[PDB]
RNA sequence: GGCCAGGUAGCUCAGUCGGUAUGAGCGUCCGCCUGAAAAGCGGAAGGUCGGCGGUUCGAUCCCGCCCCUGGCC
């Protein structure tokens, strides 16, 4: 989780104190930390009440002391002496409720009634004056690039910052003084091939377990969503987020042998804080000693050594453990805590002991320990003294050309020092060595982010670059268009496929096993778990369009889809990972591209009821098989390119009415009726039908027509043929026009007739010629040489016989 | 008076039809447009844009992976490998937009969908600056939402851009600003990944979802209808062209 | 910026009417010799007020076009006396119509920019020049086939070729019988966007077919494109997951009552619930009187939230009855 | 194979659609297509020029 | 991850902790009716009650597991 939560009085409290009387409204503030990079996801004051809302003393019901010697009387975890928020009768608490409040009836927090600690406040102040309820809880999101601004320290830096004010660093050596050094604080080992950069510990000695800790302590950890519970955990918490160092308690006394950081084991397991037993990985960081595993290194804290209500001895813990680690290994198990959250995004490794320091002298003033003053500080082998990264060279107007902004002279070298880094000039190169809280400033284009977001984006012009010389869009581009244009004006409907099939559509379908169409690539994680199957076509889903809209009422329907396909030729095969400091050569990116499945472009459509609506002219036109063909050579007029059909056999499709279509001599798809168990065993409209081409299969054309325009008359002559009935109309059309030659300018079939005067399985075609030259008028015996050429070429081809 | 029509107009899908919209914007630029696969390799998707390899978007959670199990194969969670494509197939300069769908795990109700689509800008040249990305991305607010539309950017963060940026959009038609997409400058990691000098060429780098874009701009109130090809939905658009 | 709302709307109107059937031709803007005359034009219509060229090709052609149908009829008989009887044309460019006898500006000094003012000057001295759309259809509409013989030219492709148009700009026109040379008075309309006339389109009056040497039944359509606005809808469907109510009505009226005005008045009275009106009958049976007509209405009702019962369909389509008898006379059949 | 098309397609005319390869050739390195009247001012059409 | 609450006709939803869901509204079909319609009136069709199993002569209702929506996280 990146969510980051704080109230706004200690936030400007750190920021107070480096710049005295510092104090905006949350609206600006929102403003400029929105400017600024981060997110804020809500901003949420608390309460607010009026009227009789103060703070009594118990003494079920029971008389509660209300202050100035008055009592009045109205469960679970409260015993009698303990302060507690009453709602005395009219009293107005969020929203309209008008009595032992609890912390999310006063609008404060999240089981039991609020108990503020011994000496808190006197019984009879004000309630809302005590618990702060003018204050503002702001959410944010924090970016994976900025975990240092998973901390008071780190938004009040980022804030001095953005507001040029002067900054006094709540982790720094003069705010958290030096303990003394006298020796070492518990023996431990550290197994250096698991990632830890730092480990130190202190203990602290005798502190009084009946201690609570005071009201400030626990209502700042109630409004950054963490439970208050014993001062040990509550001071680890507070310096947690004030400083986004974590930190963990542990029992001293329950503590045995010496400490050790070392990988887990298979199959070992440790019962964590939670007391939920964990099943660990041999890539997991433990700390153990020399009976049992007292933490998950940067996730939670064992039963083992948890501290408990009777704790007197505690050893504190502040360690820096690899973020990748922390990661692999929260995420296994589920346990995206408060520590594994920030040490996943880096944690500054040069505040260990000043964070430990702070823990102890704050744990040892709320409940009356002694700080023992010997330290263990591990800082790797050989022992590092200097947590700087590496320095960045780069241009000092570099942030002036990224930004195209000329800023003020010194704007990079100021910016740069805010947020903490040395920088050095040398002539016009600047080295820049980052802070050690910022390990996400690598190179000069982070450098650049930094100036760029603190002078503010707004700064930046609208300038338009100059158009390069384009070359629009390919030929490819411009048929999809021109197709989708063309069957919406031919009636059909647009639809977004949905690239998962439906459950054993193919089954519905009845392919065979071994239909290609079967062999489909399946998605391990999909939102419906029987729909795995990525779509080798597009049927099914516009299928499934056409049946919620004829669910729906709306029953005659034309629907089309252009989209890609998932076709594999193999079993999923991946590819190693290729070097990213490099570009991958020729030979890596054509085994990447061969290592995917085909991915084809196909256009689909399909009709169901009346394709001509009923009105005026008559009643309308049912959908039939020649709808599906007109859709393909409507595709093919606008693709232009000349198709064939042949008559086919191909499920889903109807054995009889089943077109294969064919440019030159390449198979491009099917169209036609369905079949009707299709049909039926999905529930479908009866007499379906569909098309589906394979447009990466046709070719781009560009013709250059030249026609001549002869300005002689034309004869007309019709002409009549019997052939077979299996005979394509189409083939005998060809066969004309192959014999009729030059002189034939135009040919269409207008009569198909079928009768006994014919003879059984034979059938009778009309055609309409017109004969045209382009030097000379013709007689009529011109055009019948012509025209019996054609007739002898159809006897030759398809065996036709002249009508008579 | 009488009805005349006998074969009644159809209607290509409005965000097909937006989507066309947005590339003549882009070509009337000197841009062009570029296609890629949807089952995308984890080299283009996530490792040469910048992804560190312990991402959560690499998991199980937010991307649809190929079966089985560690296949480096996916349904691509964005077009930035298009536009990694065409860097590593092209000579600089590129000015190429990507308008594909998109793949994210996000369930399908009345503000979100699994499947949508979405426009990519990415251009790689000496000299391109953030003036020249607020520059193109109000030419693309102002063809989309009309003459009195502006951008404002805020900084964020991408993997793939350094520095990074959300864009928001104000069109004085509302029935305010409007989180419209992301951006940034390409980071050298990406640039170095395709085998060009970030010392010579900078360039940058824009994302919207069209499905998104369509829903504040027109109102639409449930996105469902958008994706579930009722005809009712698409036949109020008109035909188009 | 790219192409201009006009000029792409000009490119979605060729497409259209092409992929619908028809031809572009490119139109010559020089008048035929008494064109008007044979239209039988009276001799105040502005048609007649042409700007007249000096030196023509031919010198019994000097007027520049004022409409465009003229260029269409001659690139029609073209094609019809030549053996291509089933045509169907279009054509789109601008018209020259003058306000003024012809009035030239003089020199303006060529060492200078000329003010805004001298430039104005030199627009308001030239005749205005819109772009105009036409059409002109004669002989089968649709071809024969194996479906049958096809379909001759009628006054309602026109009126088709209108709706293409209209859907291609995006505008909603409404037509009204109309009588306006040389269109056939008993099967022409004035086309409107809202209140403004933009065109017409019918049948052509069989006088000037004649006269034009004409094909019989020839039909056309001229509109006026710089009269139609752009517009840039940005619709907002709600798709209502709840079933429909469909129910049929049948009214009676008299025959000069227009069926487009009885199914707004069916509009008007049936309110929100109504989803979808399409006339699929018109019956002037001996049952039905002399000059009067019945025409029967396909109803499709469906509620945004709920679904309906028959009574709740049922008390729509009585309000809606009543409408009709309120604004067209409309009496239920019966 | 029968015959299927009952509306035959149409045509745009090809200097039409020359004209729009060119203005879309144009367009396509950051051009802009401009017109204006047929009949003009002797001051635009020579004196200007 | 919890005990729950939901998945039921083409659409939107009721209802039963074993032998009929006499399921509703609208959607689909037939008749009277009309030139043809619709309404009206009078007749009907259609669900294997979320999937795979367990108990039982017999399970939409009782046991176990899983699929998908939500409420609370
Ligand atoms: C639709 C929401 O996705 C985005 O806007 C973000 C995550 N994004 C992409 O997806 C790919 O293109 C980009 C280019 C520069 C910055 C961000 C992006
Ligand atoms: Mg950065
Ligand atoms: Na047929
Ligand atoms: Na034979």
């Amino acid at each position: 989780s990146n969510a980051m939560r704080l109230p706004y009085s200690w936030l400007r409290e750190v920021v107070a104190v480096g710049a005295s009387g510092w104090d905006v409204t949350p609206g600006e503030l929102e403003q400029t930390l929105l400017r600024i990079g981060h997110e804020v996801e809500e901003v949420i004051p608390l309460g607010p009440v009026d009227g009789p809302v103060t703070v009594g003393r118990v003494a079920r019901a029971c008389a509660v002391d209300i202050g100035d010697r008055q009592y009045r009387e109205i469960a679970t975890n409260f015993a009698v002496g303990d302060l507690v928020v009453v709602a005395l009768p009219g009293a107005t608490l969020p929203g309209g409720f008008t009595m032992i409040c609890s912390a999310a009836e006063l609008n404060l927090g999240a089981s039991g009634i609020l108990v503020l600690p011994p000496g808190a406040a006197e019984p009879g102040a004000d309630g809302a004056g005590v618990l702060g309820l003018d204050d503002v809880v702001f959410h944010l999101a924090i970016t994976p690039d900025r975990g240092y601004c998973m901390s008071v320290r780190g938004l009040a830096r980022e804030l001095a910052c953005a507001y040029d004010l002067d900054f006094v660093d709540p982790a720094s050596n003069s705010r958290v003084p030096p303990l003394p050094i006298e020796g070492p604080a518990w023996p431990l080992t550290v197994q250096p091939e698991t990632g830890v950069r730092r480990f130190a510990l202190r203990p602290v000695i005798g502190i009084d377990p009946a201690a609570v800790s005071p009201w400030w302590l626990q209502r700042r950890l109630l409004l950054c969503g963490i439970r208050a519970t014993c001062p040990a955990v509550d001071v680890t918490n507070y310096v947690m987020l004030e400083l986004g160092h974590p930190m963990h308690a542990h029992d001293r006394n329950r503590i045995s042998g010496t400490l050790g950081v070392r990988f887990a084991r298979s199959g070992e397991t440790a019962v964590t804080l939670d007391g939920i037993e964990r099943k660990l990985d041999t890539a997991d960081v433990l700390i153990v000693d020399d009976a049992a595993t007292a933490a998950i290194g940067g996730v939670m804290g064992a039963a083992s050594t948890e501290v408990r209500a009777d704790s007197t001895d505690v050893l504190l813990e502040a360690a820096i453990w690899d973020p990748a680690a922390v990661s692999r290994t929260q995420r296994r198990l589920h346990l995206p805590s408060e520590a594994a959250r920030r040490y996943e995004r880096t944690v500054d490794p040069a505040i260990s002991v000043a964070a430990l320091d702070r823990c102890a002298r704050l744990l040892a003033d709320i409940a009356g320990g002694e700080v023992s003053p010997t330290l263990t500080d591990w800082r790797g082998d050989p022992p590092c003294d200097d947590w700087s990264p590496p320095p960045i060279r780069m241009g000092v107007d570099v942030p002036d050309r990224i930004a195209g902004v000329a800023y003020p002279q010194g704007t990079t070298a100021r910016r740069l020092a805010q947020i903490g880094a040395v920088v050095t000039h040398d002539g016009d190169t600047l080295t820049v060595t980052p802070p050690s809280w910022r390990p996400d400033l690598r190179q000069p284009a982070d450098l650049v982010e930094e100036v760029l977001r603190l002078e503010g984006l707004e700064v930046i012009p609208s300038v338009l670059p100059p158009a390069p010389a384009g070359r629009g869009l390919t030929a490819g581009q411009q048929r999809r268009r021109t197709i989708g244009r063309s069957l919406a004006l031919s009636g059909y409907v647009e639809i977004l496929p949905t690239p998962f099939l439906p459950a054993g559509v193919f089954d519905l379908w009845g392919l065979e096993a071994d239909d290609s169409r079967r062999m489909t690539t399946r998605v391990l994680n999909p939102l419906e778990a029987d729909r795995p199957q990525l779509a080798t076509t597009l049927l099914p889903a516009l299928l499934e369009a056409l049946v919620r809209n004829v669910s729906r009422g709306l029953v005659d329907v034309a629907l089309f889809a252009i989209a890609q396909v998932v076709q594999p030729t193999e079993q999923t095969r991946g590819v190693g990972l290729i070097p990213v400091d490099r570009r991958p050569t020729d030979d890596e990116i054509a085994m990447l591209d061969a290592s995917l499945p085909r991915q084809p472009q196909h256009v689909a459509a399909v009709l169901a009821g009346l394709r001509e609506p009923r009105g005026p002219w008559g009643p309308g036109r049912p959908v039939e098989a020649a709808d599906a063909f007109e859709a393909v050579r409507i595709i093919a007029r606008a693709s232009r390119v000349d198709v064939t059909l042949r008559p086919a056999q191909y499920l889903p499709w109807h054995p009889g009415r089943c077109a294969q279509v064919f440019v030159g001599e390449s198979s491009v798809g099917h169209a036609g009726q369905l079949h009707p168990a299709v049909i039926e065993r999905s529930g479908l409209p009866k007499g379906t039908c569909a098309v589906e081409l394979n447009l990466d299969a046709i070719p781009c054309s560009a013709p250059l027509p030249a026609p001549r325009v002869s300005p002689y008359p034309a004869v007309f002559q019709d002409v009549s043929l019997v052939v077979a009935a299996d005979i394509p109309a189409q083939a005998v059309a060809d066969a004309v026009r192959a014999g009729a030659g030059d002189l034939l300018e135009d040919i269409a079939l207008f009569d198909v007739f079928t009768g006994p005067q014919i003879g059984e399985h034979r059938k009778s075609l009309t055609f309409a010629l017109r004969f045209r030259a382009p030097d000379r008028t013709l007689t009529e015996d011109d055009a019948s040489a012509a025209r019996d050429a054609a007739v002898q070429s159809a006897a030759e081809r398809v065996g036709a016989v002249l009508r008579g | 008076t009488l009805p005349s029509t006998r074969v009644p107009a159809g209607a290509r899908h409005p965000i097909i039809m937006l989507a066309e919209h947005v590339a003549d914007t882009f070509i009337a630029m000197g841009w062009e447009l570029a296609e890629g696969p949807e089952v995308e390799t984890e080299q283009f998707n996530f490792d040469a844009l910048n992804f560190p390899a312990d991402h959560p978007a690499r998991g199980e959670q937010d991307t649809f992976y190929i079966a089985p199990e560690d296949s480096r194969q996916l349904l691509r969670t964005h077009t930035s490998p298009v536009q990694i494509r065409t860097l590593l197939a092209r000579e600089l300069p590129v000015y190429i937009i990507s308008i594909g769908r998109t793949f994210r795990t996000d369930e399908l109700d009345a503000t979100h969908t699994p499947i949508f689509h979405q426009v990519e800008g990415l251009a790689v040249d000496r000299g391109l600056s953030m003036a020249h990305l607020r520059g193109t991305l109000d030419a693309f607010a102002r063809a989309e939402f009309g003459p009195s539309a502006r951008t404002r950017i805020r900084p964020h963060f991408f993997p793939f851009t350094e520095p990074s940026a959300e864009v928001d959009v104000w069109f004085a038609n509302k029935i305010a600003w409007v989180e419209w997409g992301g951006c940034g400058m390409v980071h050298p990691n990406v640039l170095r990944a395709t085998g060009i000098d970030p010392d010579l060429y900078s360039g940058f780098a824009f994302g919207m979802g069209l499905e998104r874009t369509l829903q504040f701009r027109n109102g639409i109130p449930d996105m469902r209808d958008m994706v579930e090809g009722d005809v009712r939905f698409s036949l109020p658009f008109g035909v188009g062209a």
